């Protein structure tokens, strides 16, 4: 489904729950490392509310497994990402995705 | 509910140019915004599916929800806008694409409350200034589709292949924008009524990109004619009709069109009252140079834009 590789610790205590807005910085890449998107390239944190299905399933489980401050590398299989279809002209069919994600803050 | 840090769509669309980063919102943001939209009212419907007016955080959007018959249009339109930086004031502004979940495909764009040119022309007549403004802006949008621009900020040449008044929207400022790139090619088949002779008799040189540009030009000439009919001169104006209304039935067959355009060599008729107005005399001449059977002889989009800019 989704692998979580911790790159630097969070507080190891504050994990996001239903109805919290997660504020993150992310860099999304294909399996071979090709960057297709980063909120760091534009210096604007990305926000989403947990339990509303606003993001691909891998992101939702993966970030739920992170504590505030933590940076982690999410390897997300296509069933938990953009599936068979991909996202035309950006994510190919049947793509494994690696996202570098920092949980900045909850809201 | 609003928090410190939230952006409007204009802000989200603006911080979005690193080369390869697309015409719309950042790729990961598209889904989140897609799934935060409230659909409100159905404003169009056809063989392609339906367009809805929706809202996101207090702003109007258009959501096209594709019918299963026309999924390849969703894929191609989404691929074109995500792959290319296609931002121009006379090309419909793409925001996001998303598929939900047995499966809905959405393309979300700027919403134009005035609607399509097709409907616009039926509900109103035009004067010199508003007629020229309409056809110039279409020319400008189309010239921009057709032009290859290089560099990190650039785009390839694009032909539309289904230009028609139903796929042109009217902006509040009275200019238009071209929509529906579901059939576009970069360097389902066109609507039959607007097919160029070379498409109808299948002699189109299908591996010369310029062939597709010249198909756009034919269609553009038909749209000019539709629009020029509705400009008043000396109190006179023609009723809104589509091209070839008098010689083909509604929903014409590929064969009906081929007989009229190719076998009989027919072209839309130019009203004689136009020849007593200088702007319609000029538009008349423009039209005819879009309708040569020899596709090579037809005006380019950049030339029509240039010619229209001088009538003024
Ligand atoms: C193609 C077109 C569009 C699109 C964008 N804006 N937009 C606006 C319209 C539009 C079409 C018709 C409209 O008429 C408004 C009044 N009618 C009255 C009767 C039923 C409800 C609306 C208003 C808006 C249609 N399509 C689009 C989006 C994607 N692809």
């Amino acid at each position: 489904g989704v692998q979580v590789e911790t790159i630097s610790p969070g507080d190891g205590r504050t994990f996001p729950k239903r109805g919290q807005t997660c504020v993150v910085h992310y860099t999304g890449m294909l399996e071979d490392g090709k960057k297709f998107d980063s909120s760091r390239d534009r210096n604007k944190p990305f926000k989403f509310m947990l339990g509303k299905q606003e993001v691909i399933r891998g992101w939702e489980e993966g970030v739920a497994q992170m504590s505030v401050g933590q940076r982690a590398k999410l390897t997300i299989s296509p069933d938990y990402a953009y599936g068979a279809t991909g996202h035309p002209g950006i994510i190919p069919p049947h793509a494994t995705l690696v996202f570098d994600v920092e949980l900045l803050k909850l809201e | 509910t609003t928090n410190v840090g939230d952006s409007t769509l204009a802000d989200l669309l603006d911080h979005s140019c690193t080369s390869g980063s697309g015409s719309g919102l950042p790729f990961l943001v598209q889904r989140t915004v897609a799934r935060q939209i409230t659909l409100l009212e159905c404003v169009g419907k056809g063989r392609y599916g339906e367009v809805w007016r929706g809202s996101w955080q207090g702003e109007n959007v258009a959501v096209k929800i594709f019918s299963s018959r026309d999924e390849k249009s969703w894929f191609r339109e989404t691929e074109l806008y995500n792959t290319v930086m296609l931002r121009h004031e006379n090309i419909l502004g793409f925001i996001a694409s998303d598929m939900t979940s047995s499966t809905q495909l959405w393309l979300i764009t700027h919403y134009h409350e005035m609607g399509s040119l097709y409907d616009y022309l039926q509900l109103t007549t035009l004067d010199t200034v508003s007629c020229l403004r309409i056809v110039l802006s279409i020319a400008s949008g189309l010239a921009h589709l057709h032009i290859e621009i290089f560099g990190t900020q650039g785009k390839p040449a694009i032909a539309h292949r289904d230009l028609k008044s139903k796929n042109i929207l009217v902006k509040k400022n009275g200019q238009c924008c071209i929509a529906d790139l579901g059939l576009a090619v970069m360097h389902r088949v066109g609507t039959k009524r607007y097919m160029a002779p070379e498409v109808l008799d299948e002699t189109i040189q299908v591996d010369c990109f310029d062939s597709y540009k010249r198909v756009d030009i034919w269609a553009f000439g038909l749209v000019l004619w539709e629009v020029a009919r509705r400009m008043v001169s000396n109190g006179i104006v023609e009723d809104y009709k589509p091209p070839f209304y008098d010689v083909v039935p509604n929903d014409p067959s590929f064969e009906d069109m081929r007989k009229v355009v190719c076998v009989d060599q027919q072209r839309p008729n130019i009203p004689n009252r136009w020849f007593s107005d200088p702007t319609l005399t000029s538009l008349a001449k423009l039209m005819k140079e879009c309708w040569y059977q020899n596709p090579s002889a037809r005006l380019t989009a950049l030339r029509i834009k240039k010619t229209l800019t001088k009538i003024d």
